């Protein structure tokens, strides 16, 4: 799943069998583990 | 597929369904997933 995002140490714990990790709408925050965050942005 | 649950509660109950609510977590996955229409449970019989 290509997608552009800052990568971050992850707190939480995942199961072995859990490789992936969304919240709610299916947006991707976490993955096998690393926590997906997306880089700064905003209005001018 | 063919998906394997494990969960692990302890009861002092004698003979009772289990309360609370039990969360049960995959141990392993089966790939091939073959359908089985009966199913039947081994039991250990143990003798002196």
């Amino acid at each position: 799943l290509t997608g552009t995002g800052v990568l971050t140490e992850s707190n939480k714990k995942f199961l072995p069998f859990q490789q992936f990790g969304r919240d709610i709408a299916d947006t991707t925050d976490a993955v096998r583990i690393l926590d997906i965050t997306p880089c700064s942005f905003g209005g001018v | 597929y063919f998906k394997i649950y494990s969960k692990h509660t302890p009861i002092n109950l004698v003979r009772d369904l289990p309360q609370g609510f039990s969360a049960l977590e995959p141990l392993v996955d089966l790939p091939i997933g073959i359908n089985i229409t009966r199913f039947q449970t081994l039991l250990a019989l143990h003798r002196s």
